RNA sequence: ACCUCGAUGUCGACUCAUCUCAUCCUCGAGCUGAAGCAGGUUCGAAGGGUUCGGCUGUUCGCCGAUUAAAGAGAUACGUG
RNA sequence: UACUAAGUGGAAAAGGAUGUGAAAGUGCUAAAACAGCAAGGAUGUUGGCUUAGAAGCAGCCAUCGUUUAAAGAGUGCGUAA
């Protein structure tokens, strides 16, 4: 949960998340990257849970890096409300993952533990993933 | 027995076979016995 | 048969040597009396299969890693292995290597010295 | 690979032609402990014990011009003993081994390269 | 709860009273008061009576006995035998040995008995002090 | 709010029940930190059985006595 | 013409799978490959420590050399060892 500090508005559009990736396909700092085969939405709590899970099993010399950040708000009006009458409140934060997007990159630690840990961390993500090797 | 949605040998000598389009795992230890996968 | 590493004095701490068919008391007395020449020495004592299986006992020719420990000017060994202890010379390594060359079945002097250095480079002492 | 195969064939042929009398028995109850004990029993005697594959040794014997080509193909755990220089100590050690062992069968070789039975070898190396 | 405070030193660092007032008993009356307050803050650690257990065993049922002793928070890494029978000495806490009596009795089929002697008082772990109060 | 307003009669108990299996019982089986009794969990099996009362109008629920158990639902939240 | 051997056809998931065919590259190998089987699987080495007694295989350090085609402070079980 990396909550934004200040925002110009409160209830904007969510996204048009189809089509190819606007970026994040490249791997910059890590040796193994976790790419996605399609796009969907990622809520804040899942990111924090996956990050603490991947860091707990991580050693004392490797380093990991996140390529995404929740920048979309969402409205979920309370239960039993009717359809219409304005807009609701913010309840969480959503990050947008287009097709062919890399979420995590890790380096500086043996590879087998890293592929195992990346599998165990991507199991916490809603979108099926794929391992991708370091780009020269 | 044991029923899961996926089977994987935690122990070494466990072998994987398919009988009647049903995947099973066999080990010398009875605790390493999964039947549905 | 029995594999164990105990002292060359009493046979009390041997529970398998006295479980194949060798009695404890009447033979621990024999071990204490006859082997009194080298009493108080860590020697692996073994027994072998025989027809009677009441007395068939031998001991390998004396290996003493404790002499390397005492030659390090210490009595309790170090948990680590990368700390120099004392100042050992080639004389002690030689007096241990030629001693244990009868226990190292490979009849090579320089290779025996190298093997003693290798088992000493993990002890935590370097030969000169 | 075949490169190391040819190199080892050359090496064994050289070491075979260097000596005059060479013998190779099996002794298939070989427990590495007894193997190295017999190795110690050799010591001070020129011969160096060794162990090589049966196919390459058969090829070496074929290229060494000595009778008894297919006799080495019999089952066993062959211990190659080609006496270094002085050869009487090697034969004495081999006869001490056969006395110590329950029974070891004649695999191949002879002293002065005229293959015969071990009965004569018992007379020579007693 | 009133647990025994044994062999504890007291050093009166500072004090003051009233010249024509401050009755003497109040001093000792105050002595228990403040000692409670900071005593609540101090979060004391316990001191358990550790004993020695000598068990003579024919060295044929020692597995169950050794496992039970290990489960009873003890230090065992071998045996010490009287040249024909093993009389093992184990450091034990008193808090659980009562059930351990019949557990050992049933584990060895009643073949092995023991004797209780007072060894000393030893420092407690946190798994004991978390049970100090409800 | 898409059928019904020149009629689609809603709660509850009573009688009669029927059907499904994520099984309450009886049945078989594995595993188990299952000595045995006794367990805990899972796997197939729905033919059969699935109590009586005091409280409030009653399902909800509490309590009492028990039973191999005192199933979870649907059928215009079954049937004027 | 090739495929599936499950009635998929004739309802789709996240996740598993010694399934099957297709292709790309790669090692070994008729001085006979991968296996089973028969022999071994040693030595300083209960290495040094931890622990009264834990030592190929409860815990940490080295996790090296020698006879060697070949042997790992060992791949696991087990024993308080």
């Amino acid at each position: 949960m990396l909550q934004p500090k200040r925002t110009k508005y409160r209830k904007p559009h969510n996204v048009s998340y189809e089509g190819k990736a606007k970026g994040n396909s490249y791997v910059a700092f890590g040796e193994y990257g976790l790419v996605a085969t399609k796009g969907n939405w990622i809520d804040a709590r899942a990111i924090e849970s996956a990050r603490i899970a991947i860091s707990k099993c991580l050693g004392k010399t490797g380093k990991m890096w996140i390529r995404i950040f929740p920048h979309m708000s969402k409205t979920k009006k309370p239960l039993e409300v009717r359809m219409g009458s304005g807009k609701g409140n913010p309840e969480f934060w959503v990050a947008v993952v287009k097709q062919g997007t890399v979420m995590f990159e890790v380096a500086n630690i043996p590879e087998s533990q890293m592929i195992k840990a990346l599998t165990r961390a991507g199991h916490k993500l809603p979108v099926t993933w794929k391992i991708l090797k370091r780009e020269e | 027995m044991k029923v899961r949605a996926s089977v994987k040998p935690i122990c070494k000598d466990c072998k994987i076979i398919k009988r009647h389009q049903i995947v099973r795992v066999i080990c010398k230890t009875q605790k390493h016995k999964q039947r549905q996968g | 048969i029995a594999k164990i590493n105990l002292l060359g004095g009493q046979a009390k701490p041997g529970p398998a040597l006295a479980s194949v068919g060798i009695n404890m008391g009447e033979f621990t007395k024999q071990f204490n009396e006859k082997t009194k020449d080298k009493q108080g020495e860590m020697i692996p004592c073994v027994i072998t299969a025989y027809n009677d299986k009441s007395f068939d006992f031998i001991l390998k020719t004396t290996p003493v890693s404790i002499l390397l420990k005492q030659a390090a000017k210490l009595e309790k060994g170090a948990k680590n292995a990368k700390t120099i202890v004392g100042k050992i010379t080639m004389a002690k390594a030689k007096e241990i290597a030629q001693y244990k060359l009868v226990d190292l079945n490979a009849n090579t002097v320089e290779a025996a010295l190298k093997m003693v250095l290798g088992t000493a480079k993990q002890m935590g002492i370097e030969v000169i | 690979a075949k490169k190391d195969k040819a190199q080892q064939v050359a090496d064994v042929s050289h070491l075979l032609s260097t000596s005059a009398g060479f013998v190779i028995f099996d002794y298939t109850s070989m427990s590495a402990i007894e193997a190295t004990s017999i190795r110690k029993k050799l010591f001070k005697n020129g011969s160096k014990i060794k162990v090589i594959k049966n196919n390459i040794l058969r090829r070496a014997l074929k290229a060494g011009k000595f009778e008894g080509i297919d006799e080495t193909a019999i089952k066993g755990k062959l211990a190659v003993a080609v006496g270094v220089n002085e050869i009487v100590e090697t034969l004495k050690a081999v006869d001490g081994v056969v006395k110590a062992k329950e029974a070891m069968n004649f695999v191949c070789g002879y002293f002065d390269n005229r293959a015969f039975n071990s009965a004569d070898l018992e007379k020579i190396a007693k | 709860a009133g647990y025994p405070m044994i062999d504890i030193k007291a050093t009166l660092f500072d004090g003051s009273f009233h010249e024509v007032d401050s009755s003497e008993m109040a001093f000792k009356i105050a002595a228990s008061l403040a000692l409670k307050e900071a005593g609540k803050v101090c979060s004391p650690v316990l001191l358990e009576p550790i004993m020695a257990i000598e068990v003579t065993v024919p060295e044929q049922y020692f597995g169950d006995t050794m496992g039970d002793i290990s489960s009873r928070r003890g230090l065992i890494e071998g045996t010490e035998q009287r040249d024909n029978v093993q009389v093992i000495k184990a450091k034990v806490p008193l808090k659980e040995m009562f059930g351990y009596a019949t557990d050992l009795r049933s584990f060895s089929q009643g073949r092995g008995n023991y004797v209780m002697q007072f060894s000393h008082y030893a420092e407690t772990p946190k798994s004991v002090v978390n049970e100090i109060i409800a």
